[PDB]
């Protein structure tokens, strides 16, 4: 029963899902989380009056760029990093050592910038609206944002490996020579009796 | 948890495993005879019910192989049966019940869920003060 | 009047007014006798998530609005060049703003100015949940074939070498290799196959070691057998509207039933791209959302094409778990809703700023969690109360039949070689 | 047009010794169309203040080429010297308020268009116009696998 | 014999004779296997709390 219970129940980690958890509300010294300075995520985080301590803990140490931040969080340095969903999804797809955990919040698309008044600004909107429903954006997304190189975790129960087989084989091998020595001792004793 | 013992296996599977042992014993007896019968039958039943009955084993090579395969089959049957029986004998309960008052169950009162209190009391006054 | 973004409420039975957090609604009905006149003297109540968004916009821009329902068209389609419906009512100077679940496409945006989107929308097919029958060879799941081969060769070598050497060295007939391997065979398959017990202290020690190995192997073997004997491996029917099942259903399987409702944005989007698919779906046109859902539940069809948001909401907030969308969150031609504003207006910037402020304030997530949560929207529960029928664990009957055939052919070969 | 560095959107690879980029085909079989940028140095423009020609390609570059072929105009893509998106610099120490980074360079009249993963919000759209978005996304948290080895 | 039978096995005993005795032994072995399949369901979780 004990052997069955401990090789079973490999449940997922079930990490932080929401942003309003008490862990982020009271930032301690063990849990370190930050983002990239001079960005919209910092502006959104500084607008919540109920998370002033969290914003202060975040702004206490900010990275210079996203590359430095991902390089730091990759080499067992940073505990949590918040960024856009698409970038983190592409990073998890390319490098399978990181998994995105959490719920989406503050949903905002990506739009092309322009001046205060220009006919090109009105033409680009119509061009995007025309080309976005003709499979062009879908084709570009499937070409550049669709790799799926790593595996999946659809099934939680996994098979066994060659872990205890080698152990029991070495045990049998040792028992073989033990029995050989015992038979030799038995023969030596019977020779004198 | 149903009050029975034949739940993990269906009636069709029970009938099939009950019919299989007879034909396996008949085949073993025929192979032992044309290459005894009651002994083979009791052996096939003891290697299935895990009892201590059974006088001896057949001598034919093919009969020995078939008996070993039938014993391994009965072992797998017993293992699957006990696994299925332990599967729904523990850890069978709903996730959670009502805990808060702001749940959508109370927000949208349906005809199936009936809840009320005593009229002419302060609880009704507190309940009628919530504009939402 | 549509999915619970903005819903119409009936008049109070005795109060004759509307409840709290509700605005007075007006509906003009012209389906009565038009002998003299009938300007739809009917007043109702309206509320919902769209009403909440409108109230939030009005409490930030400080304007007053009236509610008027359209009785010409659902959303508005180009019929002979004259728009009929909400778009026609806006373009015919009969109104200024238009709120609700209106879709933003090329033609409507070219003819009517739209604000910034506030919700994601798209095309997604809704099909019935297809269930798998069984995954074969489930009894060999909690182990590898290499492990089986290693265990078999170890059993054979140990039995032969150990029994032979320890019987020849250490001092009923002789203990042959047949009984030697038969002893270890009985010992690892739980027990009871009556077997011929050996003599010698070292032989008994080796038998005890093999029995310990066997009792370790069974505990290791039924760790997660029941967990592996439940998986069904559900498979989707179709990947999307790109294979031959929807492109050319002529030279294929029996006619697959699939279609959508006419007079909509998705209908025009399909007509512009897929001419043959639209011509095929023209015969399977539905007559409402609830009617199409009932037809899909009965079995008269197996695919529904509509907006992704409303279909996901209906799949989540349904009786238990009946139907699920294909792809688990796929959207084709991702668009968004908005507020139709009259051409060459000034309130467009104010509406955009109000929507951006509401998005930055975080109230949108609260309104979504309050008005868009469903029953089956969460993950599937644990699969319990299994039956384990014939198809579930019939994979061992094939092994039994193969072993019977092997015994028969070996008996035939022995009878042939005996002569 | 000013673009910003993004891992999945805009790639920045050094050019060859000849003066162009190493043309390499993709897995689908189509020749990758890439342009040349003139962004700042690799480390920072502070100490080594010198711009070197580089290569530019990706989603934003593909969309820019599509728009240029659709509207038939010309463009000159170059990275931003600040290397950041931008924020509201309302420090009262200098008695002035102005934007910095890519938006600060755009408002200064140096650039005309921005093809980069720029989000939409009130503070930024209050001064400039934003067209219809071409991609939707959100915010989440990225953590390690934690290596379950119980 | 019966005590060895519900224990799981191996305490060594002499097999009876008679068809009815064998039927009773088979029924007792079925009861014994039902008892172990119903006895080791949650013993591990119960011996830790
Ligand atoms: N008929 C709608 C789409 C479907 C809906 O919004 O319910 C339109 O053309 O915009």
């Amino acid at each position: 029963a004990n052997l069955a219970a401990f090789l079973v129940l490999d449940r997922p980690e079930e990490r932080i899902t929401g942003i309003n958890d008490p862990r982020l509300r009271n930032p301690s010294d063990k849990f370190i989380y930050a983002t990239v300075k001079q960005s919209s995520v910092d502006i959104y985080f500084r607008r919540q009056v109920e998370l002033s301590t969290m914003y202060r803990h975040m702004e206490k140490h900010n990275y210079e760029s996203a590359a430095e931040a991902i390089q730091a969080v990759r080499d067992n340095k940073l505990h949590a990093f918040i960024w856009d969903s698409a970038v983190l999804e592409f990073e998890a797809s390319q490098k399978c050592d990181l998994v995105t955990t959490g719920e989406l919040f503050f949903r905002s698309g990506f739009g092309i910038g322009m001046r205060k008044d220009s006919p090109w600004k009105q033409q680009v909107s119509l061009s995007i609206l025309k080309s976005h429903e003709n499979g062009f954006m879908e084709d570009l997304d499937k070409t550049w944002v669709r790799y799926q190189e790593c595996d999946s975790r659809s099934n939680a129960p996994a098979t066994l490996t060659f872990e205890n087989m080698a152990g029991v084989f070495m045990l049998v091998a040792g028992g073989i020579v033990a029995g050989i020595f015992l038979i030799f001792i038995e023969i030596a004793y019977k020779r004198h009796k | 948890t149903l009050d029975s013992f034949m739940q993990p296996f269906q009636s069709t599977l029970w009938l099939l495993v009950g019919l299989s042992v007879h034909v396996v014993a008949v085949m073993l007896y025929l192979l032992d005879r044309f290459s005894t019968l009651s002994s083979a039958m009791w052996f096939s039943w003891g290697v299935l019910l895990n009892s201590g009955i059974g006088e001896g084993a057949p001598r034919s090579f093919s009969a020995r192989i078939l008996g070993m395969v039938w014993a391994g089959f009965a072992m797998i049957i017993v293992a699957s049966y006990t696994a299925n029986l332990a599967a729904f004998l523990v850890l069978d309960r709903p996730e959670e019940r009502i805990t808060g008052i702001n749940d959508p169950r109370l927000r949208n009162p349906s005809d199936k869920f009936i809840y009320a209190t005593v009229k002419q009391s302060s609880v009704d006054i507190y309940f009628r003060r919530q504009v939402e | 009047e549509e999915a619970p973004f903005v819903i119409v409420e009936s008049v109070d039975p005795l109060s004759g007014t509307c409840m709290r957090n509700t605005v007075p609604c007006q509906k003009r009905i012209i389906s009565e006798n038009k002998t003299d006149e009938e300007p739809g003297y009917i007043k109702k109540c309206c509320k919902g998530f769209c009403i909440d968004i409108l109230k939030k916009i009005s409490k930030s821009v400080k304007f007053t609005y009236d509610l008027y329902l359209v009785t010409n068209g659902k959303h508005g389609k180009k019929i002979n060049g004259t728009w009929n419906g909400m778009i026609g009512e806006v373009v015919m100077k009969r109104a200024y703003m238009a709120v609700g679940s209106l879709t933003i496409n090329e033609e409507r945006s070219e003819v009517v100015d739209f604000s910034v989107p506030f919700i994601e929308t798209g095309i997604s097919v809704m099909v019935s949940r297809s269930n798998g029958t069984v995954s074969p060879s489930a009894f060999l799941e909690p182990f590898s074939a290499d492990v089986w081969v290693m265990m078999f060769v170890m059993l054979l070598i140990v039995s032969a070498v150990a029994v032979f050497v320890f019987e020849y060295f250490s001092p009923g007939p002789s203990f042959t290799i047949g009984k030697a391997i038969w002893l270890l065979w009985g010992l690892v398959f739980n027990n009871s196959v009556p077997v011929q017990n050996p003599k010698g202290t070292t032989s008994k020690i080796m038998v005890s070691v093999w029995a310990f190995f066997a009792v370790i192997f069974l505990a290791s073997y039924t760790a997660n057998l029941a967990a592996f004997m439940i998986q069904e491996e559900y498979v989707d029917q179709v990947s999307g509207l790109s294979d031959k099942k929807f492109q050319r259903p002529n030279d294929f399987s029996p006619p697959f039933r699939f279609g959508t409702v006419p007079n909509g944005s998705t209908e025009r989007n399909i007509r512009n791209n897929y001419a043959e698919m639209h011509a095929y779906m023209g015969k399977f046109n539905q007559r409402g959302v609830d009617d199409a859902l009932l037809s899909l539940k009965t079995g008269k069809l197996d695919a529904f094409i509509y907006d992704a948001a409303v279909l996901n909401y209906m799949a989540g907030r349904d009786e238990g778990c009946k139907l699920v969308t294909i792809g688990s969150g796929k959207v084709f031609a991702s668009t968004g809703y908005g507020i139709a504003i009259q051409k060459d207006s000034g309130w467009k910037r104010q509406v955009d700023l109000a929507i951006l402020q509401l998005f930055g304030d975080g109230e949108m997530e609260e309104l979504e969690a309050l008005w868009l949560t469903g029953i089956c929207h969460n993950e599937k529960n644990e699969v319990m109360s299994s039956q384990l029928d014939i198809d579930n664990m019939a994979g061992v009957f094939y092994m039994l039949g193969a072993a019977m055939a092997l015994s028969l052919i070996t008996f035939i070969c022995e009878h042939l070689f005996y002569w | 047009i000013v673009t910003i560095h993004q891992e999945p959107f805009v790639y920045v690879k050094p050019t060859m010794s000849d003066g162009t980029c190493k043309e390499e085909f993709t897995v689908n079989g189509d020749p990758v169309k890439k342009v040349i940028c003139t962004g700042p140095n690799d480390t920072s423009p502070g100490s080594p203040r010198h711009t070197v020609p580089q290569c530019c390609y990706g989603f934003c570059i593909d969309l820019l080429i599509k728009l240029a072929r659709t509207m038939q105009f010309t463009y000159e893509v170059h990275l931003v010297a600040d290397g950041k998106f931008g924020t509201q610099e309302r420090v009262q120490n200098s008695n002035k308020k102005e934007w910095n980074g890519m938006m600060g360079e755009l408002l200064s009249g140096q650039a005309d268009m921005i093809v980069a993963p720029l989000t939409i919000n009130n503070e930024r759209a209050q001064y400039i116009e934003f067209s219809k978005p071409f991609k939707y996304q959100g915010l989440t948290i990225l953590v390690k696998k934690e290596i379950p080895r119980s």
